[PDB]
DNA sequence: TCGGATGTATATATCTGACACGTGCCTGGAGACTAGGGAGTAATCCCCTTGGCGGTTAAAACGCGGGGGACAGCGCGTACGTGCGTTTAAGCGGTGCTAGAGCTGTCTACGACCAATTGAGCGGCCTCGGCACCGGGATTCTCGA
DNA sequence: TCGAGAATCCCGGTGCCGAGGCCGCTCAATTGGTCGTAGACAGCTCTAGCACCGCTTAAACGCACGTACGCGCTGTCCCCCGCGTTTTAACCGCCAAGGGGATTACTCCCTAGTCTCCAGGCACGTGTCAGATATATACATCCGA
């Protein structure tokens, strides 16, 4: 499970440029400020996970993160409701992120859909357009 | 709904009558599912390894002869 | 641009020799791929040996010479250690 | 500035000597290759050849085909003993087993 | 009566016995219990290398057991003939 | 009586049983049936190595051919337990 | 006066103690000296073959470990 | 101009690392010899040596002998499981087997 | 004059190290003396294959890691590549 | 226990999907030569195997007589194979999609090589002492009632 | 059960030889410095693989089945065990001789290495036919009737 959120997490550094390591991963602030204290790439991972056992659905919200600095490859309560990972909203450019598609399958492909104003597919738009007074 | 019951009882029985075998007792369909299984975790824990070390997310053929490589069974026919 | 190569050709060439007219399926050519490099394997590997065995460096003719002395069972070992001392003779001749 | 002659039809073989040369040198068996050696290894891979496709082609011919399918292979290899003393531990996809019945069962 | 016509049979052909689709599900489940689980894509050249692996070990392993059933005595497999046969394989 | 006590006898000690110089003689007249018999003289710490390894080889031979024995109802070894044994081994 | 009558029938007996055998029928003692006989044609073939390459009249404990090597039966204890 | 210090001193591990990354090369197995390869290896190395000689110990303990004996790793190797799943093949000279009286055999 | 070399200098260390007071006799260093060569066989030569299966001709501190993965049985593994992991770390300290 | 129905078999038919064979090409084997280093050959030093006796002493062969096992045979009782009507999920195609496999192209960190430069490590050398072995001897043992 | 029963194990002997430790020493390990290059790294891209749904139909599930089949059964009895005594040879030491394993200095021939041509192989391409499944008409074998 940690590991499974490790493994999230190994994957989610690797596949981030490392010309823009450093800007992405400090907008997260998935570890503290100055903990970050550069060489080897495969290296750096293999630190920053040890690192992660400090702060140890605990870190997939990097990701959406990670969908703004690469974004080619593709109340509100009106999501979570749908319970039957999780929906993992983010605030804004006054919109949100999902990253909220899966049984428990986090690693694979969730969907992605703003608001600025699979199988899983039959009815993720069902509950979305659920048209509130917001 | 269990995939390990997905292994019928008369398929069980198509592998032992290539086998030679007359006459099956009934409780030999847990232990054949017992013995598949372990077999299994021997190779799929050993073609992962060369599919986790080459940094990929696909096994391949090859990755999985090389299991049974040093496992000691080689299988001929599919190579490189 | 995918340039690969097997022994694809060198077994039909093999099996027309020595048989006129007896055809072979492509997947049989699997089996006589992954046949030839597993036997290339444990001859030159246990070959690999003998010369660190020995102290030598060099793989010559007389390891293999021993190398099948040893992988075959020795009833087919006794035509190929005269098979290829009839070839390698044959190589230094011309 | 002479043609460009084979060193496995100066063998008068059929496997390849430069392929086999080359693949000896950087498979990383050793650090010296001696000039006889990867020509009298391809004679030994060209006598194992010739010996079970001559026992497949039987197999092929007996079964009314003239083209070798993969159980041929099976059936030639169980049916010889030296090379099940050499094949014994290799499977073959494709292969089956032999039509082996045990002794006693049968009227 | 008709177990002996279905040896010889089986015997005699050479296709796989159990089925793919359920046994494909079987080897991506147990995929999940390694490498943390994320998931791995499969080869569909690279499944059926299982299917014949894990065949092609059990039928080598049932007539290894059933000559101990004939050793015994009995006709009638047993599943104390299959980890008495598996136990003095070695592995 | 006696044989039980023969048993945990032997299985505490370590030293060898076959005694060596009718062993030496049988190794030697084995090496005579090959490279056309000239003769080959033994290191002494060499022929130690069969003795270590013919043991070796034959005590384990007998605890996989005495659970056939067991397996088969009976108590008392047989040949028919040895060749069995050896078969499932494969070599 | 034959030498693989050199293996006596207690000897024969002594080897079938340590592997927790009660009850030895008669017919084994022509058995065990079979497999003994098997058993040695396997290695003295083998060690001798690395005999003879490296051009010597005496075998070493390093030719017998080489043989077994191959056999897959490793023995340590001697080593180099 | 400094003062050898050795790196298996700087690994600060026991075994050497000099005597293996001379070993790993002149032992053909590949071209090029990483450096972090053979000071990883003999952590590896010492890793194990350390598990099969702490239960040796215990062996010799148990016996009332300060001396290992090799019969002690005999009985130490075939009581552990997951060193037997390791060396099941291998044999050990003096080695002797296990205290194994099978089942029923008892009034 | 000759000159063999073994390990058993370094196995005393361990050994007293791991106990104070426990002796061991000559024969059990022979047999440490070729334990610790057959496992450096196969871990290296199975380390060995596999800069030949991914076409990299350099065998780096990672090879040696899944190949321990691959020899050693999945409960042992865990500590000894952990115990590996620490190792290289130090190394890299200074 | 013959009819006989149930299994076997060339024959044919088409249909097809694999495959043998033509072709362009292009990367790799070959030719020819260069140096230098392995390693073969030759000569030698003593190490260790070989082959003697004596003779000793446990080992082993002979032979029995005991009973414990093997085993043939037979009781029941039971679990599995065969049919068979009823689910059902595998398969196949089939379409839509894409995530990863793999390939190509720069940058550089990282190993190889080389040459000095010590000390850790290897054979002698010796001295202690742990295991080893004898029997007292203090426990802890087995079937006549 | 009882009892004496040898039997079991423990313990305080001499004592040996051998690991444990210390000693000259060398050579291989490390340090210092130089190079290229493998390989790391990021970036396109099109192939292969996952998903899904439909329709399937062959496959499986249950079950009633009787009918074989495990097996405990007891009696029989040839065939190991144990013991005991009388041959037999393995064994230790000892010795003596010596082929034969290791080492050493030797020269050169084989083999890497280079770089300079060319063509045998590879990928790719359509013809077509073995063969396979198709359906028969035809020839033999014994299953319950």
């Amino acid at each position: 499970m940690d590991e499974t959120v490790a493994e999230f997490i190994k994957r989610t550094i690797l596949k981030i440029p490392m010309n823009e390591l450093t800007t992405i991963l400090k907008a997260w602030d998935f570890l503290s400020e100055n903990q970050l204290q550069r060489q080897r790439k495969e290296s750096v991972v293999q630190h920053l996970i040890h690192l992660c056992e400090e702060k140890r659905s605990d870190a997939a919200l990097l990701d959406i993160i990670y969908m703004q600095f690469h974004q080619h490859q593709k109340m509100k309560q009106f999501k979570n409701s749908f319970k039957k990972v999780t929906v993992s909203f983010r605030e804004t450019a006054v919109w949100i992120r999902i990253a909220w598609g899966t049984k428990p399958n986090q690693y694979k492909p969730t969907y992605v859909v703003y608001y600025s104003q699979r199988r899983n597919t039959p009815l993720l738009g069902q509950a979305l357009t659920i048209a509130s007074k917001h | 709904r269990d995939n390990i019951q997905g292994i019928t009882k008369p398929a069980i029985r198509r592998l032992a009558r290539r086998g030679g075998v007359k006459r099956i007792s009934g409780l030999i369909y847990e232990e054949t599912r017992g013995v598949l299984k372990v077999f299994l975790e021997n190779v799929i824990r050993d073609a992962v390894t060369y599919t986790e070390h080459a940094k990929r997310k696909t096994v391949t053929a090859m990755d999985v002869v090389y299991a049974l490589k040093r496992q000691g069974r080689t299988l001929y026919g599919f190579g490189g | 641009r995918s340039r690969k190569e097997s022994y694809s050709i060198y077994v039909y060439k093999v099996l027309k020799q020595v048989h006129p007219d007896t055809g072979i399926s492509s997947k049989a050519m699997g089996i006589m791929n992954s046949f030839v490099n597993d036997i290339f394997e444990r001859i030159a590997g246990e070959a690999s040996r003998l010369a660190h065995y020995n102290k030598r460096s060099t793989i010559t003719s007389r390891e293999i010479q021993t190398a099948v002395r040893l992988l075959l069972p020795g009833e087919l070992a006794k035509h190929a250690v005269s098979e290829g001392t009839k070839a390698v003779t044959k190589y230094t001749s011309a | 500035r002479a043609k460009a002659k084979t060193r496995s039809s100066r063998a008068g073989l059929q496997f390849p000597v430069g392929r086999v040369h080359r693949l000896l040198r950087k498979g990383n068996y050793s650090e010296r290759v001696g000039a006889g050696a990867p020509v009298y290894l391809a004679a030994v891979l060209e006598y194992l050849t010739a010996e079970i496709l001559e026992l497949a082609g039987n197999a092929a011919r007996d079964n009314k085909k003239t083209r070798i399918i993969p159980r041929h292979l099976q059936l030639a290899i169980r049916n010889d003993e030296e090379l099940n003393k050499l094949l014994g531990r290799v499977t073959i996809a494709q292969g089956g087993v032999l039509p082996n019945i045990q002794a006693v069962l049968l009227p | 009566q008709g177990w002996l016509k279905e040896i010889r049979k089986l015997q005699k052909s050479t296709h796989l016995l159990i089925r793919k689709l359920p046994f494909s599900r079987l080897a991506r489940e147990i995929c999940v219990k390694f490498t943390r689980g994320v998931d791995f894509n499969w080869q569909a050249q690279a499944l059926l290398a299982l299917q014949e692996a894990a065949e092609a070990f059990l039928v080598h392993l049932f007539e290894d057991a059933y000559l101990l059933t004939l050793h015994a005595g009995r006709v009638t497999l047993f599943p104390k003939d299959v980890q008495l046969a598996r136990r003095i394989r070695g592995l």
